[PDB]
């Protein structure tokens, strides 16, 4: 029983972590074969007016480089830029790769953060991108290059390298493929993240997580279809439901229908001193899936 | 401003 | 910015679990140099009370089953310690790191790493309660499980996952000693009374207070223990430390006593407004998460 | 009171 927001293990991705400094900056980076990838901003000359990042990299010296994992110094071969990412070819093949690909996360979608400072992982915990495409983050100056994954089946699945924070504090990151998620610049510019929705799919498999641990006394007798639903959420705050077949699982082994967690769904939207597992107000950070795993294991 | 971090 | 309930990152133990077999059970083992440390329950037979004592005497070493992966690993000798068998394996673990062992005190967080089948499955920050349960996530195999700290490169054993109460989570530390006395047996205990754990409270407003965070501060101060007297009535626990605050009450200009006249106020209109996004009287964060979280120190 |  319980629920708790977690993060997988971080092995696999630790050995991938190396410190990438250029002069007066210092950032992370991630070995995998004999490529470093990091923020493209650790040669900018200044992070606080805006930069030309194409003429830091024409004058880039290559030797004014310091990349080392650990205190393994790695020499650098070429520089070439990857949208918002530098990519770093080095003398060294990181012979601790683990087995990887590249995927570009969507809205609603959760993954593990390492949050990594002077190249050394500090901590790790799990994130869900909003619809905004901003994280719900911790991270100061030195956090930039640290890596957003999720681990299926062995495979390192690397999605996210931080980047910058918005003047709100919303955390934001790019891609590996160097697409910053949600098309905000790498500039220290005035850009404001667009209004979020809770991610209504997310919101139910937390009731429903709520239910299997034996809260109920928010439960609705009422019920509502899924289309006068969405007419409601539209004008407060939260998303619209498509698969209501991903709950099939859960009203099976629950007996509740999603027309009855969808009605107390419009009630719990601003709980009246009491709580669900520990929250006073609906959180969108669970997935089905995540909520799957940690009930029943699979 | 955002912070580039 | 921003405020996270963060793990340790979990490489350095994730190649100290095993999966420890006997008969119908199966949970997790901490596989340190050449011993074994696991929960006992994992030799008895089933309900009712347990003698580990008797499940001992009639053991076998050839039934335990203990891998590392797809490495199996022979079986020397066990020993009972407390709530925990130390099995003593025929390899070293090449990957232990230097270690110590350490009892937590309640308010004092530590990283859980919840294993299945002798495998690191997620990892996640947890805080000891007044009443010596954390709030976990852990199913039926979970057990062996293992809390942990890292300090300067050794890795702090606090924590063997052995039971769910209500779901409260109870584990033993590494010398075989039940947090709270529990008993690892299938009966009907009950857990203490849960209070919020106030110096976390503290921590986790100031942190408030510097992530720009203001709306809930009062005005009004009251003293320590004044507070102390009205925390007891109304769940949550007595304040006795505050020399830590000191740091906190100079960088925002705000005192412990006007911190407490504030809790007593979010208490009398709880849940009306999230701080940081969290439940005001959120009791998860030390003053040392906060600070390493805010400045890198 | 389940153990594991």
């Amino acid at each position: 029983a319980g629920l708790r927001k977690m993060a997988q293990p971080s092995g696999v991705v630790e050995k991938c972590i190396v410190r990438v400094c250029y002069g007066n900056m210092a950032l992370n980076g991630l070995w995998l074969g004999d490529t470093v990838m990091c923020p493209r901003h650790v040669i900018a000359s200044s992070t606080t007016s805006t930069i030309d990042y194409d003429y830091a990299l024409s004058v880039l010296r290559l030797h004014n480089f310091s990349i080392s994992s650990g205190n393994v110094f790695l020499g650098v071969v070429g520089v070439t830029m990857r949208g918002a990412l530098l990519q770093i070819k080095v003398n060294q093949n990181n012979v601790h790769t683990p087995k990887y690909t590249y995927r570009t996360v969507r809205p609603g979608e959760s993954f593990n953060i390492l949050a990594c400072y002077d190249g050394a992982a500090a901590g790790v915990y799990g994130v869900n991108m909003r619809s905004n495409y901003t994280i719900r983050g911790s991270f100061i100056n030195g956090a930039a290059g640290s890596p957003g994954y999720n681990i299926n089946n062995g495979t390192v699945e690397f999605c996210y390298l931080h980047q910058l924070e918005l003047g709100s504090g919303c955390h934001v990151g790019s891609d590996l493929d160097g697409v910053m998620y949600g098309g905000y610049e790498d500039q220290p510019t005035l850009q404001v993240e667009g209004a979020s929705s809770l991610f209504t799919e997310n919101v139910l498999a937390f009731l429903y997580a709520a239910l299997i641990n034996g809260s109920t006394w928010w439960l609705s007798s009422s019920r509502i279809a899924v289309d006068r639903f969405n007419e409601w959420a539209v004008h407060n705050g939260m998303t619209t439901v498509v698969n209501t077949d991903c709950f099939s699982i859960f009203a099976a082994k629950t007996g509740v229908d999603v027309q009855r967690l969808l009605a107390s769904i419009q009630s719990l939207h601003k709980f009246g001193g009491k709580q669900i597992l520990g929250y006073t107000s609906l959180t969108d950070e669970f997935t089905t899936g995540e909520v799957i795993r940690q009930m029943y294991g699979v | 401003n955002s912070m580039l971090q």
